[PDB]
RNA sequence: GGUGAAAUUCUUGGAUUUAUUGAAGACUAACUACUGCGAAAGCAUUUGCCAAGGACGUUUUCAUUAAUCAAGAACGAAAGUUAGGGGAUCGAAGAUGAUCAGAUACCGUCGUAGUCUUAACCAUAAACUAUGCCGACUAGGGAUCGGGUGGUGUUUUUUUAAUGACCCACUCGGCACCUUACGAGAAAUCAAAGUCUUUGGGUUCUGGGGGGAGUAUGGUCGCAAGGCUGAAACUUAAAGGAAUUG
């Protein structure tokens, strides 16, 4: 894959992570 | 009050009697007190200065327009607002401006307006930001505030209201040839949701 | 069903005087109907002609001229002088690399109500034992120049009328004008006028119309 | 001693233009394109209908009075491709051996001084 | 001292309203409050009366101007539009 | 390019600074220009008008508000109108402006 | 790697030119990237010139030739046979012929 | 109308096409360059104003005032975000008609945010000439831009007169360019990537096999998007560079 595209789904993870993590916090 | 734009005390000497004419205007922006307000065909173009439309050149900024020759104003009188002539057409002694609705009017020559946006401007621009700043916007208006929605009402009270769950029911949207009563909600609407998309 | 072409009287067209031959075409319009007389329908229309048409000369195969119809004589339609702009081919044509070209534009009217916009065209030349390979101008005679054109161009029309400029731009003495009053600043090659477009229209004046037709 | 028209032919693709009109232009005449010669859809754009429609104008042009016409070719324009089709140089050929004095022929092809934005994208088609 | 970081003069609503609306309020109260010069007598002593009139504390003037400035910037282009029209019809 | 020459005034020639000042420097018919500022109402630049023209003095025009000219006289307060009871090396009363 | 000395376009030391479409694909690339063809032919065919002669009024005439100016891109250049690529050794000839 | 082909779409109420205007918004094509400016990002209509500049010239003037630069700071394409205006084109999303086996992709039509502006944010790009900045030196050339110098050179109403453009010999500065490698380099290639094992002009930052990973955490900035700082465990013997042959 591109770096576009790899850094563009870590985003997406990073994404998801933040909301969850925050959730229980 | 209950008007964001100032009125300005403008006398005139009434040239058949002896006494001066006080008359409430709608100020612009730019006119201050002391200033000659030069009013009339043969008058310049000022800020403030209020002209028949057809004097007046194109592509220009005049706010409390008649809209017949002898109303007194009656267009771009809200706070900030404002009148564009766009056009005129000398042949039938009618101007053509665009309105602030975004509307294009014609309007007769003979009609006149002040120069100048009016004053007061931006004031939407800040929210009233609490119930009290809201209740006193429209004390010195009318009893219009607070409006209770038409769905918390009982059946009785309101076309939307009843039921057990707070829901319209039927589309909220009202013909127009409908009669006192049923038009609550939007009325004639050609089409809605939401503009820009 | 109902054949079109058959419904039609063919009017013709006037030029004015101060041009070459008169007449320039026949055109169709209809029938002068009961109903709406076929003289409204004929006004207010824009015909496109070359002023190598309208003066003889293959010298003027550019610059065609836009006509305007005003009067309905009969069959003969009088016609004043609406605008003229460059064939395509001949503005593409002069254009080239390696060579600046001056883009001048005044908003200036007649001696009447009778405004127009007046271009003109420039374009850098190669200058004899010259040897570089472009010959741009400078920038700053570009800022000399359209000022000079311009006041060429401005003190041109507020001068005369539309007939007096008409019938002395025919002869092009004006893109000459333009020369000699640049060839102290910069060299030019391509000099014309190349545009003109009317705004506004004052009373017809069928006195000052019929003085150019008749 | 003869009369002018204007041809005014639309040259762009997908379809081509022959439309012959009076000096002033706005008066139309036999106003035919590539689809009504041809239903393959195809050679709508070709040279063939393009040459088949501009020979079906001067079979009516005549018997009412188009003795010269000034034609005028035009591409699409605009933001377009800007340059004529295969029709432009065929359905010209059609006008000029069908018994059509041509005379004064020039572009009046729309050049944008400056256009807006293109139809495509930033990359482009993609075939 | 340095009282607050960001909320300055809107600190006075408290913890209410939101965090956005209060920030709305904040660059207009400012305008609203803050003390302008004079056209006329060259003194930063013009403040706000009321909606959109501004008195000039000394040589008492008052002048018509925006609900939240001394003259809107919508406002200033009329000044600058109006001066070519009446320049352009006179010379 | 007026106010290169005004610190010419300030430091070499004699001046006196507003209004009740200048009008008494007209009175006594010392001052010979006099620079009313664009600021300044209306009213007081239109009777110092007419005492400069009573006193046959020039008169010139700043093209700026009290502000501008009391930076240009050097002094960081504001100033309406200042005159000049003599100029030194200066030129500005000599020379048409 | 580094296939070029001026790495495909001509431009050195700008940072920015300006966005050009491509009259095939319409593709915007710089304008000096750009493959720039003043393609210069007549309205009529080589052979056609015989016929507008023939049916002319203008004995003399003018035979007008267009101007267009097809700015390319090298994907639609390319595959348009306009560009050729060329030996590695002899790119360096920038000779138009 | 569209296509490689079609279909969706609009059309005997007239689409498309022709002409005339009128408005709206965007942009400044051709000219336009191995050309200019800007610190960079960027800047291509005219005109006016405001102020800023670099180069040149200087027998003016201050006379060590300098270079680089942690901390820190301003600007910073596009996208994005907030509020307002604007809202023509194009166009994420979305909807559609084709293609294939599938096509929620490429193609076509419509179309929202967006593209434009006012005021703020973010502070990122293959932000690249992938070549830090300053200094000197080393080879030749040619053009080009801007400035300057000289010619009884050409050229401008007057035919060495009231004087710009040009050509010549130059020079300063710049963007670069062509050959050659003396020299360097792994080579591609480089006149600077040269003056580095004959190793030292000054100075800042960065890298230590590849993944994990620019990830987790922690802090800070931000309206958010996210930016900056930034590992480890674990895992592999290789990825990678430049050229040769097939």
């Amino acid at each position: 894959m591109r770096a576009k595209w790899r850094k563009k789904r870590t985003r997406r993870l990073k994404r998801k992570r933040r909301k969850v993590r925050a959730r229980s916090k | 009050s209950g008007r964001g734009a100032p009125l300005a005390k403008v006398v005139f000497r009434d040239p058949y009697k002896y006494r001066l004419r006080e008359e409430i205007f709608i100020a612009n922006e730019g006119v201050h007190t002391g200033q000659f307000i030069y009013a009339g065909k043969k008058a310049s173009l000022n800020v403030g200065n209020v002209l028949p439309l057809g004097s007046v050149p194109e592509g220009t900024i005049v706010s409390n327009v008649e809209e017949k020759p002898g109303d007194r104003g009656a267009l771009a009188r809200a706070s900030g607002n404002y009148v564009i002539i766009i056009g005129h057409n000398p042949d039938e002694n009618k101007t053509r401006v665009r309105l602030p609705s975004g509307a294009k009017k014609v309007i007769s020559s003979d009609a006149r307006g002040v120069i100048g946006v009016i004053a007061g401007g931006g004031r939407v621009d800040k929210p009233l930001l609490k119930a009290g700043r809201a209740f006193h916007k429209y004390r010195l208006k009318r009893n219009s505030w607070p409006k209770t929605r038409g769905v918390a009402m009982n059946p009785v009270d309101h076309p939307h209201g009843g039921g057990n769950h707070q829901h319209i029911g039927k589309a909220s949207t009202i013909s127009r040839g409908a009669v006192s009563g049923q038009k609550a909600g939007l009325i004639a609407a050609r089409r809605t949701g939401l503009l820009r998309g | 069903v109902v054949d079109p072409f058959t419904r039609k009287e063919w009017f013709d067209i006037k030029a004015p005087s101060t041009f070459e031959n008169r007449n320039v075409g026949k055109t169709l319009v209809n029938k002068s109907t009961g109903l709406k007389s076929a003289s409204d329908a004929l006004k207010g229309r824009v015909v496109e002609v070359c002023l190598a048409d309208l003066q003889g000369s293959e010298d003027h195969s550019f610059r065609k001229i836009k006509l305007r119809v005003d009067e309905v004589q009969g069959k003969n339609l009088l016609t004043n002088f609406h605008g003229m702009d460059f064939t395509t081919d001949k503005l593409r044509s002069m254009v080239r690399k390696w060579q600046t070209l001056i883009e001048a534009n005044v908003t200036v009217k007649t001696s009447d109500d009778y405004v127009l916009r007046i271009f003109a065209i420039a374009f850098t030349r190669k200058q004899a034992n010259q040897v570089k390979r472009h010959s741009y101008a400078q920038s700053s005679h570009i800022r000399a120049i359209r000022k000079v054109i311009s006041e060429i161009l401005t003190k041109e029309v507020q001068g005369s009328t539309l007939a007096q400029l008409t019938s002395k731009l025919i002869p092009e003495v004006i893109n000459k004008e333009i020369e000699n009053a640049t060839k102290d600043i910069f060299p030019l090659q391509n000099i014309h006028v190349r545009k003109v477009k009317l705004l506004k229209q004052p009373k017809f004046d069928v006195g000052a119309l019929m003085a150019l037709h008749g | 001693s003869q009369v002018f028209g204007v041809a005014r032919i639309y040259a762009s693709f997908n379809d081509t233009f022959v439309h012959v009109t009076d000096l002033s232009g706005k008066e139309t005449i036999a106003r035919v394109t590539g689809g009504m010669k041809v239903k393959a859809d195809r050679d709508e754009s070709s040279p063939y209908a393009a040459m088949l429609a501009a020979q079906d104008v001067a079979a009516k042009c005549k018997e009412v009075g188009i003795t010269a016409v000034h034609v005028k070719i035009r591409a699409t324009g605009g933001t377009r491709t800007k340059t004529p089709g295969p029709g432009g140089q065929a359905a010209l050929r059609a006008l000029a051996r069908s018994g059509l004095r041509i005379g004064r022929i020039e572009d009046v092809t729309p050049v944008p001084s400056d256009s807006t934005r293109k139809k495509g994208g930033r990359r482009g088609r993609r075939l | 001292a340095k009282r607050t970081k960001k909320v300055g003069i809107t600190g006075k609503y408290g913890v209410r309203y939101g965090s956005s609306l209060r920030r709305q309020v904040k660059k207009l109260e400012i305008q609203q409050h803050a003390r302008y010069d004079c056209s006329f007598c060259g003194k930063k002593t013009v403040k706000r009366g009321a909606a959109g009139i501004w008195t000039c504390s000394c040589c008492k003037k008052t002048v018509a101007g925006g609900a939240y400035t001394v003259s809107t910037a919508a406002a200033a282009t009329v000044r600058s539009t109006i001066r070519r029209l009446r320049e352009m019809v006179e010379a | 390019s007026i106010n290169q020459k005004l610190a010419l005034v300030i430091k070499s020639g004699k001046y006196t600074l507003g209004y009740k000042s200048t009008v008494k420097s007209l009175r006594q018919g010392k001052s010979k220009l006099i620079i009313i500022a664009a600021n300044t109402p209306v009213l007081r630049k239109s009777e110092l008008e007419y005492y400069a023209m009573l006193s046959k003095t020039k008169v010139y025009y700043f093209q700026g508000g009290n502000n501008e000219l009391g930076t240009a006289v050097g002094k960081l307060f504001r100033v309406g109108v200042v005159s000049i009871l003599e100029a030194g090396d200066s030129d500005i009363l000599t020379t048409l402006a | 790697p580094k296939k070029r000395a001026s790495n495909g376009r001509n431009k050195k030391g700008r940072g920015h030119v300006k966005p050009v479409r491509c009259v095939n694909c319409s593709k915007s690339i710089p304008k000096d990237k750009a493959i720039k063809r003043m393609a210069i032919r007549n309205i009529v065919e080589a052979a056609a010139v015989r016929d507008l002669s023939e049916a002319s009024v203008y004995p003399e005439y003018a035979l007008p030739k267009t101007y267009n100016k097809l700015h390319y891109c090298v994907s639609c250049a390319i595959h348009a046979r306009i560009v050729r690529v060329r030996s590695r050794e002899d790119r360096k000839n920038r000779a138009p012929p």
